[PDB]
RNA sequence: ACGACACAGGG
RNA sequence: GGGAGCUCCUCCUGUGUCGU
C-alpha cells in the first residue's frame, strides 16, 4: 500500500543523490582541462585578428617573454625560434606582432650575444642556435 | 557731501584711521548675515535683513582695504543711554570693542550714534551658519572667510571637489587654519564672561555679538545686579559653536608645551592613562560657564543623558592626548605563582577611564569561564607578539601576531556558458540592448584586505550639538516606543547557525557549538552576569568576501568573538526580535516583500500627507564615517528598554562593553592587530538596527535643522510659527524635558514626514508645500546636516526625489517600483535590476554550480525574483523571466534524460515550474 | 550576440584558467592580471577591451604550462 | 557535551600557558613595576617590550625615509635589520632595494629588526 | 505550524 | 557536523527537501 510507494520514494531520492555526487566529483576532477578547451574556443569565436596573431606565433613559437604593453613608448621582447618564424614577422627593423608595428633595439642570441640586423639572412642563418630574443618599441 | 564727509570725520573722531565709506551716509543694511534670536516673535538661528547700521571700512598706508570696519548703530535715545552704562561698566575688559558714543545731527536733531571700532566682516555666527547650512553653491561667506584669513586661495576654490571630505582630503588642513582663531575667541569669551559677572550684568551670550577676533558688543539685553552676582546665559552659544570645534581643530594648540603653535609637543608619559584632571582644566579653561556638571569618566554619569552630554565633551577634550593611552588597561595577574597580563579596565576616547570590579590576583586555578574571558582578551595576545609599523595604513597598530604577513586574494567567478549560450540563442546580449551583463565577480590581489582597512581614515572625531542631540533622542526613543525588549535568560537564547566560526581565537578549536555545547546554561548566564561588571575587550577578524557586484572595489566582512555574541544575544535579542515581528512601523526590517508586502509597506509610506512627494537619499561612506557620538546615541536608545531589569551600573557597562568590542575593538587584519577608530561592525547582530536609528535621528536632525533656519516672520501658519518657536524654546532653554512637545513634535512629524527606514536606507514621503516652504527636511538640509555631523558630502546625485506617487519610489533595497494590475486591483510590485539576475545566472562562486541540472532550484529562486519583470513595459525585461523558466524546463528534460541514461529508469512535482502560476502566487496575499 | 559581452566572459575565462595555473604566487603578476581583468570587465568601449584582452592572453601565453598546439587543434 | 569541554579547556590553557612564556621576561617586570599603580595601557606593552620589529613597507619613498641602513631608529630604540623579505616570502639583500632596482622586487617589503642592546 | 539541511535575494 | 580550498561573517526574507 503507502508503504511500497514509501519504499519507492525513498529509492527514488537515494539515487537522485548518488547521481548528484557522482556529476559533482566528475566535475570537480575535469576542472583545469575543461576550462583550458572552454577558453580557446570561446577564443576562436570572438575572431579578432590581434588575438590570432598571438596565438598563431605562440602556437608556432615566436611567444612574449613579458605582458604585451599597450604603450606607445613601452618595450617589448619576443622569443624567434626558427629562421622562418623571422623572415615572414620582420622585414628591416620593423616587426610586426600583435597587430601593431614595433622597431627592433637589439637581438640577443641563446648565449646573450648581440647579433646583428644585417647578419640575420637565409644564408648565414643556420649557423647559430637560433632563440633570437629580439627586443623593440611599438611605432 | 559736507553731511557725509563730517559724518565719516566724527566716525573716525579721536583713533587715527583712514575710513572709506562702504556704502553711504546711511544705513548699508549688509546682505542676509545669520542671527540667533530668540523674542516674543521669532526664534531660530536664521539669515535676516540687519538694516541700522552705517558701515565704513579702514585703509592702511598705501592706501589698501583691511579686514577692519567701523560698525555705526542708529537706535533709540533710551537703548543708547542703556548700552553706554552697560559699556562703562565693562570698558576695562580686553574682550570688548571700542565702542565711542556719540551724537550727530543727520536729519536735523542729533541723532544718537554708537560706533564700535575695527570689528570684521563677518561674525562667528556666520562663520558657524556657514559651516553648518553649507550648500556648495551658494557658499560664498565660507569662501571670503577662508580667503580673508589666510587659510587658502581663490585658485583652492579653482579646483573641483575642493569642498569634499572623502575627494579632497585636504579641505581638513584648510578648515584646520581657523582653529587657533576659533580657539582664541573661546578665550575672550570666558574672559568677557568672567567680567560680566565681576560687574554684575545679566544677558544672553549669542553667537552674532562676536567678531572674528573675539571682541563683544551689542549690550542692549544686559540687565545690572549686585556686583559680583552677574550671570551670563551661555546654552545656545557653546552648543551652536560645539560641532566647528572638532571640524577646525581648536584644540590643537593644547597639544604644545607653552599652549602656542610654535614649541614642540608635549612629551607625555608613555604609562599615563588618566588624564582626568587634564579634562578638568580644559573644561575650565575653555567652558568655566557652562552650567552643567561635566563628569570626566562617564562611569559616574546620572543617565544616559549625562552620559551623551559627558561623552561629547570627551570626545572634544581627547584629541588632545596621545593615542597610545586608550584601549585595554592590563595589569600583572598571579595564577598559581604564575604571571598573567590580563586587562583590568579601559580608557575610552568617549567614556573615560572605567576599571572592572571583579578583578582577582593570586588564583590557584581558571574556571572555564576565566579562561574564556583570557583569551578573548586581546592582552595576552598582544603582550607576546611582536612590534609592528605597518607604513601602508595610516591607522594605529598595536602588534603582528606572526612572523609573516599573510596577503589574501579573492578569485574570479566561474562562467556558467551552458546558460549563456541558452540566452544568446534566444535573442539576448545584442549590441545596444537594454539589458546587459554589469554585475560580475570581481578580483582582488593581495593588497586588497589592508587598503580596505585603511577606508578607516573617513573616521573623524565629531563633537556633536548636545542641547541639539538630547532632544533628537527623545524624538528617536518616541520613535521606538512600540517594540518590546529587556534581558532574556541563557535557555531563552535562539541561536541560529550554531556551525559558523566562534571568531579569534576561538576558531582555532571549534565552531558556535563547541562552545554552546561546552557552557552550560548557568555558566552562560554567569559569563553575562560578569559582564555587566566588567569591560571584555574582543578581537574581531576582518577577510574578503566572495560575491557578485557591480563595482570594482573590494568588501570586507568582520567576524567578531563568540563571548561578545553571546553576550549581547542575552542582551538585545528580545528587542531585536520585537523590531523584526512588527507590521506597520517605521523601521520596516523583518517585513517580506513577497505575498504583498512591498504594497503594504508602500501604502503605509503613503498614509495620510498632503501635497505628498517622494524623497530618498544615501549615506557616503556610512559604515566607515559613522561618528561615535552616534553610535553610543544609537546603543543607549537600544538599551532604553531595560529599565526594570538592570540598574544604571549594569547598563553602563554593558554600554561600555559594547564600545570596546564594536565601536573601537582590536582588528585582526591579516595576521596584525589594529586599532579601529570607530564605525559599525559587519559580523554585529544589532548593527542593522544601530544603523536604523542612526538614520532616523539624521533625519530628525536635518528636520529641526529646516525649522530653526526660516525667517519666522515669514511663516503665515500660526501653529508651525508656535511650533519653531516651542522647539527652539525646548533646543536652547528648558533644559529638562518636556514631554508634551516632544509628542506634538513627533505627531508633526509623522504627518508631515513620513519614513520608511531600514539600515541605512530610507523612503520618505513629506508635505511638498511645506518643504518649498522650509517647514520640513529637503535634500540641501540632509546635505548640511551630514556635512557637519557625519563629515562627508552627500551628493545630490545620489539623492532622487519622485512628484508621482502612481510611480513608486524610484529605488528602495535595490528595488523598483511598478504599479501592476492584480485580479481587479492595482498593485505595487518590486523587480529588480534585470542586469543582476542575469548575472547571478551566468557567473556561479562555485564550480559544480555550472553543471546546471545539479542546481534547478537555483534558477527557480531567480524567477522568482525575475517573476514581476513581467509587466514591466519594456520587453527585454520580460524576456528575461520567459528565459529563466524556459532554461528550467531545458535542465529537467536533459536531466531526465541523463537519470534515464545512467541508470536504468526513473519517473514527477516539477512541472509546476515550467508554468508561470508558481511565481505568480508568489506576489499575492495569502487568502 | 555582442562583442563586448563575449570578451568579457573571455577574460573571466582567461583569469580562471590563469588562476588555476598559480599565478597568485607572484604577487607583481597577478596584481597586473587583476587590474587587466577588472578594466576589461568595467570597459565600456570594444577597442581598449581589446588590448588589455591582449595583454592578458600575453601572460598565458609566456608561461609554458598550458601547451598551446593541442589546445589550437 | 562533556568530553568537547575538557578538550577545549586543555586546548585554551594550553594556549595562554604557551603565549606567557614568550611574554613574561625583565622588560615587561621593569616596565609595570614603575606605573603608579601596576596598571599600564595595552598599545605600549609591544612598543616598549617587544625584542622583535616588522616593518610592511609599501614604495621605495617610505623604505628610504623608514629603514635606510642595517639600523635605524623607531620608537626611541635602535632595531638592527635582519631577513627583509618581500610579499612572495622571499628573501631580499639589502643591495637590491635601490631606486632602479626598486621595480624589479615585488612590494611592500616586510622588514624584521631585533632591538639593539 | 515547529526544527535540520541546501539554495536564492536584500552590512 | 557534511563539503571546499590552516581558513570558511551577521541580520532579515522566501523557496525545495526532508521529521514532528
Ligand atoms: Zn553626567
Ligand atoms: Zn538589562
Amino acid at each position: 500500500a503507502a508503504m511500497q510507494r514509501k519504499l519507492e520514494k525513498m529509492a527514488d531520492q537515494a539515487m537522485t543523490q548518488m547521481y548528484k555526487q557522482a556529476r559533482s566529483e566528475d566535475k570537480r576532477a575535469k576542472v583545469t582541462s575543461a576550462m583550458q578547451t572552454m577558453l580557446f574556443t570561446m577564443l576562436r569565436k570572438l575572431d579578432n585578428d590581434a588575438l590570432n596573431n598571438i596565438i598563431n606565433n605562440a602556437r608556432d613559437g615566436c611567444v612574449p617573454l613579458n605582458i604585451i604593453p599597450l604603450t606607445t613608448a613601452a618595450k617589448l621582447m619576443v622569443v624567434i625560434p626558427d629562421y622562418n618564424t623571422y623572415k615572414n614577422t620582420c622585414d628591416g627593423t620593423t616587426f610586426t606582432y600583435a597587430s601593431a608595428l614595433w622597431e627592433i633595439q637589439q637581438v640577443v642570441d641563446a648565449d646573450s650575444k648581440i647579433v646583428q640586423l644585417s647578419e640575420i639572412s637565409m644564408d648565414n642563418s643556420p649557423n647559430l642556435a637560433w632563440p633570437l630574443i629580439v627586443t623593440a618599441l611599438r611605432a | 557731501s559736507a553731511d557725509a564727509q563730517s559724518f565719516l570725520n566724527r566716525v573716525c573722531g579721536v583713533s587715527a584711521a583712514r575710513l572709506t565709506p562702504c556704502g553711504t551716509g546711511t544705513s548699508t543694511d549688509v546682505v542676509y548675515r545669520a542671527f540667533d534670536i530668540y523674542n516674543d516673535k521669532v526664534a531660530g538661528f536664521a539669515k535676516f535683513l540687519k538694516t541700522n547700521c552705517c558701515r565704513f571700512q579702514e585703509k592702511d598706508e598705501d592706501d589698501n582695504l583691511i579686514d577692519s570696519y567701523f560698525v555705526v548703530k542708529r537706535h533709540t535715545f533710551s537703548n543708547y543711554q542703556h548700552e553706554e552704562t552697560i559699556y562703562n561698566l565693562l570698558k576695562d575688559c580686553p574682550a570688548v570693542a571700542k565702542h565711542d558714543f556719540f551724537k550727530f545731527r543727520i536729519d536735523g536733531d542729533m541723532v544718537p550714534h554708537i560706533s564700535r571700532q575695527r570689528l570684521t566682516k563677518y561674525t562667528m555666527a556666520d562663520l558657524v551658519y556657514a559651516l553648518r547650512h553649507f550648500d556648495e553653491g551658494n557658499c560664498d561667506t565660507l569662501k571670503e572667510i577662508l580667503v580673508t584669513y589666510n587659510c587658502c586661495d581663490d585658485d583652492y576654490f579653482n579646483k573641483k571637489d575642493w569642498y569634499d571630505f572623502v575627494e579632497n582630503p585636504d579641505i581638513l588642513r584648510v578648515y584646520a587654519n581657523l582653529g587657533e582663531r576659533v580657539r582664541q575667541a573661546l578665550l575672550k569669551t570666558v574672559q568677557f564672561c568672567d567680567a560680566m559677572r565681576n560687574a554684575g550684568i545679566v544677558g544672553v551670550l549669542t553667537l552674532d555679538n562676536q567678531d572674528l577676533n573675539g571682541n563683544w558688543y551689542d549690550f542692549g539685553d544686559f540687565i545690572q545686579t549686585t556686583p559680583g552676582s552677574g550671570v551670563p546665559v551661555v546654552d545656545s552659544y557653546y552648543s551652536l559653536l560645539m560641532p566647528i570645534l572638532t571640524l577646525t581643530r581648536a584644540l590643537t594648540a593644547e597639544s604644545h608645551v607653552d599652549t602656542d603653535l610654535t614649541k614642540p609637543y608635549i612629551k607625555w608619559d608613555l604609562l599615563k592613562y588618566d588624564f582626568t584632571e587634564e579634562r578638568l582644566k580644559l573644561f575650565d579653561r575653555y567652558f568655566k560657564y557652562w552650567d552643567q556638571t561635566y563628569h570626566p569618566n562617564c562611569v559616574n554619569c546620572l543617565d544616559d543623558r549625562c552620559i551623551l552630554h559627558c561623552a561629547n565633551f570627551n570626545v572634544l577634550f581627547s584629541t588632545v592626548f596621545p593615542p597610545t593611552s586608550f584601549g585595554p588597561l592590563v595589569r600583572k595577574i598571579f595564577v598559581d605563582g604564575v604571571p598573567f597580563v590580563v586587562s583590568t579596565g579601559y580608557h575610552f576616547r568617549e567614556l573615560g577611564v572605567v576599571h572592572n570590579q571583579d578583578v582577582n590576583l593570586h588564583s590557584s586555578r581558571l574556571s572555564f569561564k576565566e579562561l574564556l574571558v583570557y583569551a578573548a582578551d586581546p592582552a595576552m595576545h598582544a603582550a607576546s607578539g611582536n612590534l609592528l609599523l605597518d607604513k601602508r595604513t595610516t591607522c594605529f597598530s598595536v602588534a603582528a601576531l606572526t612572523n609573516n604577513v599573510a596577503f589574501q586574494t579573492v578569485k574570479p567567478g566561474n562562467f556558467n556558458k551552458d546558460f549563456y549560450d541558452f540566452a544568446v540563442s534566444k535573442g539576448f546580449f545584442k549590441e545596444g540592448s537594454s539589458v546587459e551583463l554589469k554585475h560580475f565577480f570581481f578580483a582582488q590581489d593581495g593588497n586588497a584586505a589592508i587598503s580596505d582597512y585603511d577606508y578607516y581614515r573617513y573616521n573623524l572625531p565629531t563633537m556633536c550639538d548636545i542641547r541639539q542631540l538630547l532632544f533628537v533622542v527623545e524624538v528617536v526613543d518616541k520613535y521606538f516606543d512600540c517594540y518590546d525588549g529587556g534581558c532574556i535568560n541563557a535557555n531563552q537564547v535562539i541561536v541560529n547557525n550554531l556551525d559558523k566560526s566562534a571568531g579569534f581565537p576561538f576558531n582555532k578549536w571549534g565552531k558556535a557549538r563547541l562552545y554552546y555545547d561546552s557552557m552550560s546554561y548557568e555558566d552562560q548566564d554567569a559569563l553575562f552576569a560578569y559582564t555587566k561588571r566588567n569591560v571584555i575587550p574582543t578581537i574581531t577578524q576582518m577577510n574578503l568576501k566572495y560575491a557578485i557586484s557591480a563595482k570594482n572595489r573590494a568588501r570586507t566582512v568582520a567576524g567578531v568573538s563568540i563571548c561578545s555574541t553571546m553576550t549581547n544575544r542575552q542582551f538585545h535579542q528580545k528587542l531585536l526580535k520585537s523590531i523584526a515581528a512588527t507590521r506597520g512601523a517605521t523601521v520596516v526590517i523583518g517585513t517580506s516583500k513577497f505575498y504583498g508586502g512591498w504594497h503594504n509597506m508602500l501604502k503605509t509610506v503613503y498614509s495620510d500627507v498632503e501635497n505628498p512627494h517622494l524623497m530618498g537619499w544615501d549615506y557616503p561612506k556610512c559604515d566607515r564615517a559613522m561618528p561615535n557620538m552616534l553610535r553610543i546615541m544609537a546603543s543607549l536608545v537600544l538599551a532604553r528598554k531595560h529599565t526594570t531589569c538592570c540598574s544604571l551600573s549594569h547598563r553602563f557597562y554593558r554600554l561600555a562593553n559594547e564600545c570596546a568590542q564594536v565601536l573601537s575593538e582590536m582588528v585582526m587584519c591579516g595576521g596584525s592587530l589594529y586599532v579601529k577608530p570607530g564605525g559599525t561592525s559587519s559580523g554585529d547582530a544589532t548593527t542593522a538596527y544601530a544603523n536604523s536609528v542612526f538614520n532616523i535621528c539624521q533625519a530628525v536632525t536635518a528636520n529641526v535643522n529646516a525649522l530653526l533656519s526660516t525667517d519666522g516672520n515669514k511663516i503665515a501658519d500660526k501653529y508651525v510659527r508656535n511650533l519653531q518657536h516651542r522647539l527652539y524654546e525646548c533646543l536652547y532653554r528648558n533644559r529638562d524635558v518636556d514631554t508634551d512637545f516632544v509628542n506634538e513634535f513627533y505627531a508633526y512629524l509623522r504627518k508631515h514626514f513620513s519614513m520608511m527606514i531600514l539600515s541605512d536606507d530610507a523612503v520618505v514621503c513629506f508635505n511638498s508645500t511645506y518643504a518649498s516652504q522650509g517647514l520640513v527636511a529637503s535634500i540641501k538640509n540632509f546635505k548640511s546636516v551630514l556635512y557637519y555631523q557625519n563629515n562627508v558630502f552627500m551628493s545630490e546625485a545620489k539623492c532622487w526625489t519622485e512628484t508621482d506617487l502612481t510611480k513608486g519610489p524610484h529605488e528602495f533595497c535595490s528595488q523598483h517600483t511598478m504599479l501592476v494590475k492584480q485580479g481587479d486591483d492595482y498593485v505595487y510590485l518590486p523587480y529588480p535590476d534585470p542586469s543582476r539576475i542575469l548575472g547571478a545566472g551566468c557567473f556561479v562562486d562555485d564550480i559544480v554550480k555550472t553543471d546546471g541540472t545539479l542546481m534547478i532550484e537555483r534558477f527557480v529562486s531567480l524567477a522568482i525574483d525575475a517573476y514581476p519583470l513581467t509587466k514591466h513595459p519594456n520587453q527585454e525585461y520580460a524576456d528575461v523571466f520567459h528565459l529563466y523558466l524556459q532554461y528550467i524546463r531545458k535542465l529537467h528534460d536533459e536531466l531526465t534524460g541523463h537519470m534515464l541514461d545512467m541508470y536504468s529508469v526513473m519517473l514527477d512535482n516539477t512541472s509546476r515550474y515550467w508554468e508561470p502560476e508558481f511565481y505568480e502566487a508568489m506576489y499575492t496575499p495569502h487568502t | 550576440p555582442s562583442k563586448m559581452s563575449d570578451v568579457k566572459c573571455t577574460s573571466v575565462v582567461l583569469l580562471s584558467v590563469l588562476q588555476q595555473l598559480r599565478v597568485e604566487s607572484s604577487s607583481k603578476l597577478w596584481a597586473q592580471c587583476v587590474q587587466l581583468h577588472n578594466d576589461i570587465l568595467l570597459a565600456k568601449d570594444t577597442t581598449e577591451a581589446f588590448e588589455k584582452m591582449v595583454s592578458l592572453l600575453s601572460v598565458l601565453l609566456s608561461m609554458q604550462g598550458a601547451v598551446d598546439i593541442n589546445k589550437l587543434c
